[PDB]
């Protein structure tokens, strides 16, 4: 039951306990999972009285590539438990690439506990600084509207979707947020760019009680507000005559919007007045709900570029930096959320998992053995090595963070990063350039409709016969179906190399199926990756999915705003 | 500089813009109010008063398929549209002339006329796109191994394809996919990717015509 | 030797005949039966089944203007048809387009129509004959310092000049002596003194068509 002072005391207690509970985190990760075949190669049985030493001396580090095949055995027909154990309820993808390729990572309900607790606690300290109303609501640009089942018949999953469509998300977050402005069905709507539109709409609805605007990322916010600049007059028109715009097509979300609407002319006057009264839309956020204590989201690392345009958006309002963790292992909390984005830092909460760091101290890089999290040095730059409940054990996530200080007994962390970038030689690509080329080439058909293509991804299906390619796009707008068929036809037609030509001209590999997905889809990908526990070197996107990439994939199937197989071929 | 006298809904006008941008000449566009044809236009073509018109060295070059020939010949050193053989050149003028007859007129019927008139040009355009799709057969394009002459000729028609599928209440892709297919393929070139208006507005211009004559 | 698939009263066919004979090329002339079209005409043109078409090198070239341009482009050594500058060739082209449509519409309306149509068509032909007469400034040919491209496209109407005189109650000579006599200069050319069939046969044919369709 969420309170402010008791949890923080337990958390001060906890954070000072950082060693006992880091060590106990390790006990628990292997006591629950003594059974890993990975560890049998290592020769592990648990207990003992050199347990931490036996772990840091007998298990080798592992990389995305060596980690690909085992969790790959989990997901595809063999429903088999492996590196951690349990045939998990969801699986991951990872920013950067596993030799250009896919990286799988297991999800367990434990990680959901980790979620809630980080979020009761992070919210405690924030409302301790940025206090809210308990009868109000929030502008949260959060989506999780997509949910597939892997080719193995097992679900596999993104952070956000695995959070929000989870059974305990709704009961557990009820006391730690201000009630979400949008129906769950439009949060979970098959058309999410339209839902983004009905998310502005929704967050704009109960604006008076809203205590903050939320995206995980400033670019999430910045795309929400530049989008607002595009469509505000239309939004007036939507809610105005009690008739949602013809732009809206998907039935359930349409029934939900009509479930809220009647003809109401009075408020257009007001909104038109304020909206045309501003200077190129500076301070639009306090302009919207003027009683927000904050704008929230991550504000360090590769999004620092997005603080200004969003600062232009946020006006004078305080930008609070969001904490730092993920499915692959959550890392830290900002228990002093009042600090500026430029100085913002996130303190490591100790039952997250079992983390060691690889110090860069020497030159670049330097051949040093790991030291514990409180054996780490202040001001120095180390790369995060991860052990948790999510398929990861002393793993190299490959990304660099600085210690700026200590919140009592736990070290505080700074992200000056962007990319875990070096790659290697691929095979999902169909040339990446081709993939992107294919996106672009087909896209301008959409661009006829005054839009540009904001993002794109893809996947290969060997469940089917013939196995087929799946293209996913993110755009700024909705459009009728004919062009989308024309569009799928061109992704089929835009891979310039002789090979692709051979396969689908004969028909041994399937025609390409373009499932165009919605807005924020890849923002989800960015937003769940940079905050992901390790260091901002996470920004990315792998552009094509072997069976062994998963996170992008939870976000892939359900929101077929349109999914079309080529009527060509 | 080359001055173009164009009109935003002109598939023809677009043939010239695409033609000019394809080769790689920087040029200025001028928007025609055909209610008020401008003094340099009525001095370019005093009787037709038709566009696109390209003024080079104080000389007006008019008729669109002519203008793209002119585009070719004006700068003969980089991107040719014809192949080196005379016959393939003859092919590309032939099929360009195919584009200019039943095909143009059928589409004119389909977004311009209704009823008894409508279904004729409705069966005309599919037959047109069907011979079209046969003759495309394999080539990424039409009048060369690369972006050719008539590639420019009918690519500018692919922004009206929305207006056709809507008034026509059709879907010209299931009957013949590979064409509209090749069209958005061709859209990647900045010759047509910057030289063609938004299709929804085209749809709105057809809509204006449609509401005006009923 | 190049095979020509042709129609004896066809003005476009005469254009082709005139191109090849002016060239010094040696070809085999073939008449078509549009009732019962020959296998090459159907195996050369799957679409419009029209004439003229010349097969050469094992390659079919159709349309009169497109053939003439193939005539010029395959044999550019003795009698080039176009000027060297692309602009003169430019003028030649859109003027070839003018004779091709506005003038051929107008003349067809003269020999192929009646009543009001016959009357508006006369007005257009005498105006169209005036603007052609205007273009020449008053020059002897149209496409070169010698026999040119637009002469070729326009000479074959000189066989039917008599047909427009006769059906249309109009003298093209007393109103524009220069165009008919332009044609009559071109008549000392075997290109026109062998390719354009007698005026008697064609006036009789226009009348023969006159009998068949109402
Ligand atoms: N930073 C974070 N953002 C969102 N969810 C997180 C985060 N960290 C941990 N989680 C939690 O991880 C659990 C679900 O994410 P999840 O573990 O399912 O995906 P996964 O299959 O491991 O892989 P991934 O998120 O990388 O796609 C959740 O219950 C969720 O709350
Ligand atoms: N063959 C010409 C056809 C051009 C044509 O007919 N253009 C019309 C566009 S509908 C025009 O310019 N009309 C002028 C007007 O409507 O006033 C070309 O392709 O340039
Ligand atoms: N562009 C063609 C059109 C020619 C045309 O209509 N030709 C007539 C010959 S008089 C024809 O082939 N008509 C076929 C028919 O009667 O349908 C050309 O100029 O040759
Ligand atoms: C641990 C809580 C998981 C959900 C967190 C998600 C949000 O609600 C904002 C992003 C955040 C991800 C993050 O903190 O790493
Ligand atoms: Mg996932």
């Amino acid at each position: 039951t969420f309170d402010m002072n008791r949890v923080i005391d337990e958390f001060d207690e906890m954070t000072r306990n950082a060693h006992q509970v880091q060590k106990q985190t390790l006990k628990e990760i292997l006591l629950k999972n003594q059974s890993a075949i990975y560890l049998q190669n290592c020769g592990l049985n648990g207990n003992a009285t050199d347990p931490e030493e036996a772990f840091k001396s007998m298990v080798p580090l592992v990389t995305d590539v060596e980690l690909e095949p085992y969790i790959k055995r989990m997901v595809d027909g063999d429903t088999s438990p492996i590196l951690t154990g349990h045939p998990v309820p969801a699986i991951s993808l990872s920013s950067g690439t596993s030799q250009g390729r896919p990286k799988f990572i297991p999800f367990t309900d434990e990680l959901m506990e980790n979620t809630l607790q980080l979020f009761r606690t992070a919210f405690a300290f924030r409302n301790r600084d940025f206090p809210i109303d308990d009868n109000g609501k929030a502008l949260q640009f959060i989506f999780s509207s997509k949910q597939y089942i892997s080719t193995g018949g097992v679900p596999v999953g993104t952070a956000t979707t695995n959070v929000y469509r989870n059974p305990n998300f709704k009961a557990g977050m009820k006391s730690i947020t201000s009630p979400s402005c949008s129906p769950d069905e439009v949060i979970f709507s098959p058309d999410v760019h339209q839902a983004l539109y009905c998310h502005l709409l929704s967050g704009i609805l109960f604006r008076d009680q809203v205590q903050y605007v939320f995206a995980v990322f400033a670019h999430g916010l910045v795309h929400a507000f530049r989008t607002f600049e595009q469509v505000w007059e239309e939004i007036v028109t939507d809610i105005k005559d009690g008739v949602l715009s013809n732009r809206i097509t998907v039935p359930s979300v349409r029934t939900a919007m009509s479930k809220l609407l009647t003809p109401n002319p009075e408020l257009a006057e007001t909104i038109r007045t304020k909206c045309m009264s501003l200077s190129n839309w500076y301070g639009l956020i306090p302009a919207l709900f003027p009683n927000a204590k904050y704008v929230y989201g991550i504000m360090t690392g590769s999004m620092e570029p997005y603080v200004p345009k969003l600062r232009h958006y946020a006006g004078d309002l305080p930008l609070v930096s969001h904490d730092y963790g993920s499915s692959e292992g959550w890392i830290a909390a900002n228990v002093t959320p009042r600090l500026s984005p430029e100085e913002a830092t996130f303190a490591v909460i100790p039952n997250l998992g079992y983390f060691e760091f690889l110090p860069v101290s020497e030159t670049g890089e330097g051949e040093e053995k790991p030291v514990g999290l409180t054996q780490v040095k202040i001001g120095e730059e180390y790369e995060v090595v991860i052990t948790n409940y999510a398929g990861l054990y002393r793993y190299r996530l490959g990304d660099v963070v600085k210690v700026i200080g200590f919140y009592n007994n736990t070290p505080q962390l700074k992200f000056i990063c962007r990319r875990n970038l070096i790659l290697s030689i691929n095979i999902d690509k169909n040339t990446e350039r081709d993939l992107q080329l294919s996106v672009e080439s087909a896209a301008k058909r959409l661009s006829e409709e005054k839009i540009e293509v904001i993002d794109f991804s893809s996947y290969i299906d060997v469940s089917t016969d013939p196995g087929h390619y799946a293209i996913f796009w993110e755009i700024s707008g909705e459009t009728n179906e004919d062009v989308l068929q024309d569009c799928c036809n061109c992704l089929d037609r835009a891979f310039i190399d002789a090979g692709y030509v051979s396969s689908r001209k004969c028909k041994t590999i399937g025609a390409l199926e373009l499932r165009v997905v919605a807005k924020g889809t890849f923002r989800k990908i960015q937003e769940h990756f940079l905050g992901l526990g390790s260091s901002a070197g996470q920004f990315k996107m792998p552009r094509c999915v072997k069976p062994s990439n998963a996170k992008v994939l939870q976000i892939l199937c359900e929101n077929v705003v349109s999914s079309y197989f080529s009527t060509a071929f | 500089l080359p001055i173009l006298l164009d009109y935003w809904p002109s598939m023809f006008g677009m043939r010239a813009r695409v033609a000019l941008r394809e080769k790689g000449v920087e040029f200025e566009y001028r928007e025609e109010d055909f209610s008020n044809k401008s003094p340099l236009l009525l001095q370019s073509n005093p009787i037709h008063k038709k566009i696109p018109v390209l003024v080079h060295n104080g000389k007006p070059v008019c008729e669109s398929l002519n203008v793209v020939q002119y585009v070719d010949e004006a700068w003969p050193e980089k991107n040719p549209f014809f192949p080196s053989d005379p016959y393939g050149r003859a092919q590309a003028r032939f099929w360009a002339d195919f584009v200019d007859k039943k095909f143009t007129d059928a589409q004119f019927k389909v977004w311009g006329k209704k009823g008894e008139e409508q279904e004729a040009g409705k069966k005309e355009f599919i037959e047109a796109v069907k011979i079209l799709e046969s003759e495309l057969g394999d080539k990424p394009y039409f009048g060369g191994d690369s972006f050719g002459y008539v590639d420019i000729s009918l690519i500018t028609f692919s922004s009206w394809f929305q207006a056709y599928e809507k008034f026509g209440n059709f879907s010209i892709e299931s009957e013949s996919p590979k064409l509209i297919a090749w069209a958005k393929r061709c859209m990647e070139k900045e010759s047509v990717s910057k030289s063609l208006p938004d299709s929804e507005k085209i749809v709105a211009y057809a809509a204006e015509y449609r509401k005006n004559n009923l």
